[PDB]
RNA sequence: CGCCUCCUAAAAGGUAACGGAGGCGCCCAAAGGUCCCCUCAGGCGGGACGGAAAUCCGCCGGAGAGCGCAAGGGUAGAAGG
RNA sequence: AAAUGUAACA
RNA sequence: CGCGGGGUGGAGCAGCCUGGUAGCUCGUCGGGCUCAUAACCCGAAGGUCGUCGGUUCAAAUCCGGCCCCCGCAACCA
C-alpha cells in the first residue's frame, strides 16, 4: 500500500483488509508484490479488487467487488461518555406458540 | 452613507465609556502599573496574580477604548480621503477598518451581558397581577403581549407554559419559556413591578387609577434531585430486633441501621427476618430522607427567592403609563419615551440597553 | 454495552469449558492481539472494561476490534432463598473464552502502543493472557 | 397434580429435580371415502381505481408455503388446492 | 324561583 | 419476595371477559344573552389506549417480558 491516505493525515486508520490477492499466474511470472496507491482514500472511503492495476501475465482469481482496503474513523475519548451513558434496551425474546 | 454608520459607532461607544468608566479606570490603572512595577511585587504571588490579570482587565477597558478614538478618527479621514481624489480603494480599505473596530466595540458591549453567570440559558417569564385586581389583570393581559411580541422581534421562541385567566377580564398569572439565545441577559433587566398608572375602563364614572402587575425572571438549571447513593458514605449496623422471633430475634442479627457518615442521617428497619429485606428497606427509606432534604435545599431557596421578591404594590413600582399624558417612564435608568402604544407593541429595546449598564 | 439484542430463549444452560478454542486462534484484522491463555466466563462488564482501557491509552487514535462477544446468560437466584423454585434471574451475560482465543486486536499504532494498550486489557480480565503480533502463519490461515 | 410436543437425555430404548420452553379437555357431514385434475411461499419487472400487501400478466423458484389449533417428525413422485 | 362589579367624584 | 387488580384526550371514569365500532361528565375553543362577568343557550375541536414485541385477515381488547400504581400476605421458633 503505496502511499499515505489523506484521511491518515486527518487522524484516520488505514485498515488493511486484504494483505494479499488470490491470482491465476505462472511460476515462472510470480511477482513479489502489486503496488496499490492508498493516498487518495479518506475517512470513510475504500479500494477493491477492481481497482488493482495488474501486471502482465496475473490474473485476478477473486470477485473485482471484493473490497481490499479502507479509511476508518479512529478511536476517541470524547465519545466514551456517551457511550457510557447510553442505555441499552433489554434483550427481546422471540415469541413461540400460540405468541409469534 | 458610510459615514452615517460611524457616526453610531461613536454613539454606542460614550456612554459605553459611562458604566465602564474610563474617568475612574484610567486612574486604578496606573498604581497596578506601580505595585507590580517595583522589583519586590512576587513576594506572595496571589498579591501579583490577581493584578497582572486586573491589569488587561482594565487595559480591555482604558485602551481598548483608546483604539476607538483614534481608530474610528483615522477612519473619517481615510473616508474623505477617497472622496475628493475618487480612489475607490482607499474607500474599501477604510470598510474593512470599520468592520474590525466594530467588534472591538461589539466587544466590549459584553460587558453588559457577559456578566451575570448564565446569561445565555432559555429563561421563564413569570408575570402575576397585582394591586386594583380587575385593571390590573387586563394591565397583565396586556403585558404579556407586551413581552410576546418583544420575544418575537427578536428570535426567541414565544413558549407560554401556564396560564390562569382572571375572572372578571384579564389574567392573574402567566408563565412564558423565552426559548432563545442569550434570553436571560436581555429580561433579566426586565425584573421588576411594573407599576401601571393610566386612566381605568372598569371604574363607572370614569377614574383615573392606578394598577400595578409584575415581571419576574428567571434562568433554566439541571433540576435534577436523585443523588446516587454511593457506598463509601454509608454506615450500616447490624443487631438484634427487640420484640417476639424466639431463639432467633435473640440469636440473629436481623436489624440493620443504615447511617449517611457526612449528614449525621440515621434509618433503621426491623420489620422482616432477613437481615436483607432490612438491609433493602432501609436503604429505601435512606434514599428517600435524603431526597427528603435535598428537597428541603431546594424549597428553603425558593423561599428565600420569594420573599426577596417585592409585592406589587403601591410604591413598589418602576414604569409609569400615564396614558393621560402619553408617557412611559423607566424610573431606574431612566428614559422618557413619549410614543406610549409603541411601547406595548415591543420597542423594549430602548428601556433594556440603556438598563443593561 | 455487548449484549444480544434479541434471542430465542431467555436461559441458557451452564455447560463447559473442555479444550482450546473452536476457531479465531489466529490474528485476523488488526496488528497485535490479546490471545487467552485459561478458559472461563468474560463478562461483558470485563470487555468493556478492556475496550474503555485500551481507548483510554490510545486517547486519539488506533482502532480496536473486539472479537468475543457475550451472548451467553448468567444466571443468579435472588439473595437468601434456598434451593428449587425454578432458575434464577438473568443477572448479566458472558463469553464463553477457551485456550488460545484472540479476544482483542489492535491496529493502527505503533508496537509500545499496543504492547502497552493490550497489557493495561488484560489486567481487566480474570485470566492469563499473552501478546502476539500479526505473522505469515496468522495470515497462512 | 392427568394428557401432548421439544430440550435436559450422555448418537438404541428408558431416565430425575418447585430444571428450560409451549400446548390439550376441541373440532370437521366435510376438514371423511374414492376417482380426476392442479402446485407453493417469496423476489424482480409490467399493470385503471389500487396502496407494502385485493386481482391480472411475465420472468426468476425443491420447498423457506400449505397441511383446522402447540411443537416435532413428515410431506409437491402430496399428506397441500 | 335568578349571583356579582374592587382600587383616585372635581 | 409472593398472590391479583389496574395504566384509555387537560381531569375523572366507561369501553376488554363473547376482537373489527373508543363513550359520558367536566374542561378547552368559536358564536350568542348581558353595560360587563358568572350562570345559561347554539356549534366545534380533542385520545402513541404505559412501553417492546405479536394473536389474527385484523388488537384499546387476546397471550408473554419489562416499567411505574393500588390492595393483600410475609407465619412457627
Ligand atoms: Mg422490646
Ligand atoms: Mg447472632
Ligand atoms: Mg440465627
Ligand atoms: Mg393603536
Ligand atoms: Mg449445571
Ligand atoms: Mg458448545
Ligand atoms: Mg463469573
Ligand atoms: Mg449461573
Ligand atoms: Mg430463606
Ligand atoms: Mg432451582
Ligand atoms: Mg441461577
Ligand atoms: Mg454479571
Ligand atoms: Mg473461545
Ligand atoms: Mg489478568
Ligand atoms: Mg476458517
Ligand atoms: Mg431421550
Ligand atoms: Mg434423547
Ligand atoms: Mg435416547
Ligand atoms: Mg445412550
Ligand atoms: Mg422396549
Ligand atoms: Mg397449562
Ligand atoms: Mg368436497
Ligand atoms: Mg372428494
Ligand atoms: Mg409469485
Ligand atoms: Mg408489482
Ligand atoms: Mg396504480
Ligand atoms: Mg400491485
Ligand atoms: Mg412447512
Ligand atoms: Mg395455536
Ligand atoms: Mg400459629
Amino acid at each position: 500500500f503505496v502511499g499515505t491516505p489523506a484521511g491518515v493525515r486527518a487522524g484516520g486508520v488505514l485498515q488493511e483488509i486484504h494483505r494479499d490477492i488470490l491470482v491465476k499466474v505462472s511460476p515462472r511470472n510470480i511477482p513479489e508484490f502489486i503496488e496499490v496507491d492508498v493516498s487518495g482514500l479518506e475517512i470513510g472511503d475504500s479500494l477493491h479488487a477492481s481497482d488493482l492495476k495488474l501486471p502482465p501475465g496475473v490474473e485476478l482469481a477473486v470477485s473485482p467487488e471484493e473490497t481490499i482496503a479502507a479509511v476508518v474513523p479512529p478511536e476517541d475519548v470524547e465519545k466514551l461518555a456517551e457511550e457510557a451513558a447510553a442505555e441499552v434496551a433489554e434483550p427481546e425474546v422471540i415469541k413461540k406458540g400460540k405468541e409469534e | 452613507p458610510v459615514n452615517n454608520r460611524i457616526q453610531d459607532l461613536t454613539e454606542r461607544s460614550d456612554v459605553l465609556r459611562g458604566y465602564l468608566d474610563y474617568d475612574a479606570k484610567k486612574e486604578r490603572l496606573e498604581e497596578v502599573n506601580a505595585e507590580l512595577e517595583q522589583p519586590d511585587v512576587w513576594n506572595e504571588p496571589e498579591r501579583a496574580q490577581a493584578l497582572g490579570k486586573e491589569r488587561s482587565s482594565l487595559e480591555a477597558v482604558v485602551d481598548t477604548l483608546d483604539q476607538m478614538k483614534q481608530g474610528l478618527e483615522d477612519v473619517s479621514g481615510l473616508l474623505e480621503l477617497a472622496v475628493e481624489a475618487d480612489d475607490e480603494e482607499t474607500f474599501n480599505e477604510a470598510v474593512a477598518e470599520l468592520d474590525a473596530l466594530e467588534e472591538k466595540l461589539a466587544q466590549l458591549e459584553f460587558r453588559r451581558m457577559f456578566s451575570g453567570e448564565y446569561d445565555s440559558a432559555d429563561c421563564y417569564l413569570d408575570i402575576q397581577a397585582g394591586s386594583g385586581g380587575t385593571e390590573a389583570q387586563d394591565w397583565a393581559s396586556m403585558l404579556e403581549r407586551m413581552y410576546l411580541r418583544w420575544a418575537e422581534s427578536r428570535g426567541f421562541k414565544t413558549e407560554i407554559i401556564e396560564e390562569s385567566e382572571g375572572e372578571v377580564a384579564g389574567i392573574k398569572s402567566v408563565t412564558i419559556k423565552i426559548s432563545g439565545d442569550y434570553a436571560y441577559g436581555w429580561l433579566r433587566t426586565e425584573t421588576g413591578v411594573h407599576r401601571l398608572v393610566r386612566k381605568s375602563p372598569f371604574d363607572s364614572g370614569g377614574r383615573r387609577h392606578t394598577s400595578f402587575s409584575s415581571a419576574f425572571v428567571y434562568p433554566e438549571v439541571d433540576d435534577d434531585i436523585d443523588i446516587e447513593i454511593n457506598p463509601a458514605d454509608l454506615r450500616i449496623d447490624v443487631y438484634r430486633t427487640s420484640g417476639a422471633g424466639g431463639q432467633h430475634v435473640n440469636r440473629t442479627e436481623s436489624a440493620v441501621r443504615i447511617t449517611h457518615i457526612p449528614t449525621g442521617i440515621v434509618t433503621q428497619c426491623q420489620n422482616d427476618r432477613s437481615q436483607h429485606k432490612n438491609k433493602d428497606q432501609a436503604m429505601k427509606q435512606m434514599k428517600a430522607k435524603l431526597y427528603e432534604l435535598e428537597m428541603q435545599k431546594k424549597n428553603a431557596e425558593k423561599q428565600a427567592m420569594e420573599d426577596n421578591k417585592s409585592d406589587i404594590g403601591w410604591g413598589s413600582q418602576i414604569r409609569s403609563y400615564v396614558l393621560d399624558d402619553s408617557r412611559i417612564k423607566d424610573l431606574r435608568t431612566g428614559v422618557e419615551t413619549r410614543n406610549t402604544q409603541a411601547v406595548l407593541d415591543g420597542s423594549l429595546d430602548q428601556f433594556i440597553e440603556a438598563s443593561l449598564k | 454495552m455487548l449484549m444480544p439484542r434479541r434471542m430465542k430463549y431467555r436461559k441458557q444452560q451452564r455447560g463447559r469449558l473442555k479444550g482450546a478454542t473452536k476457531g479465531g486462534d489466529y490474528v485476523a484484522f488488526g496488528d497485535y492481539g490479546l490471545v487467552a491463555l485459561e478458559p472461563a466466563w468474560i463478562t461483558a462488564q470485563q470487555i468493556e472494561a478492556a475496550r474503555v482501557a485500551m481507548v483510554r491509552h490510545f486517547r486519539r487514535g488506533g482502532k480496536i476490534f473486539i472479537r468475543i462477544f457475550p451472548d451467553k446468560p448468567y444466571t443468579k437466584k435472588p439473595l437468601e432463598v434456598r434451593m428449587g423454585k425454578g432458575k434464577g434471574n438473568v443477572e448479566g451475560y458472558v463469553a464463553v473464552v477457551k485456550p488460545g482465543r484472540v479476544m482483542f486486536e489492535v491496529a493502527g499504532v505503533t508496537e509500545e502502543q499496543a504492547m502497552e494498550a493490550l497489557r493495561i486489557a488484560g489486567h481487566k480480565l480474570p485470566i492469563k493472557t499473552k501478546i502476539v503480533r500479526r505473522d505469515a502463519y496468522d495470515e497462512a490461515q
